[PDB]
């Protein structure tokens, strides 16, 4: 465990990235987390789909 | 994978005897788990 320090006068690639995976689990339960929906105006006395 | 629950309440005056009537059942709410159930006990307030 050695230290990880900085200072704001050090160049690209010795400048910190923040990084964060967004990995997932599925195929093993129902699905739970989805995005979002879209929504639209609804229409009278024409046939519509 | 789903655990479905259904609850009624009636309010009828009898004393033991499970009430001789027809009542539906609600559903309340459709929540996964997904986890096998084999087990089953109740708690009452002491
Ligand atoms: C439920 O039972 C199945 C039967 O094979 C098993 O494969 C599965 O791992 C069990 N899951 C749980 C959460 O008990």
């Amino acid at each position: 465990l050695q230290s990880y320090g900085f200072q704001p006068t050090n160049g690209v690639g010795y400048q910190p990235y923040r990084v964060v995976v967004l990995s997932f689990e599925l195929l093993h339960a129902p699905a739970t987390v989805c995005g979002p929906k879209k929504s639209t105006n609804l229409v009278k006395n024409k046939c519509v789909n | 994978g789903y655990f479905k629950i259904y609850s009624k309440h009636t309010p009828i005056n009898l004393v033991r005897d499970l009430p001789q009537g027809f009542s539906a059942l609600e559903p309340l709410v459709d929540l996964p788990i997904g986890i096998n159930i084999t087990r089953f006990q109740t708690l009452l307030a002491l």
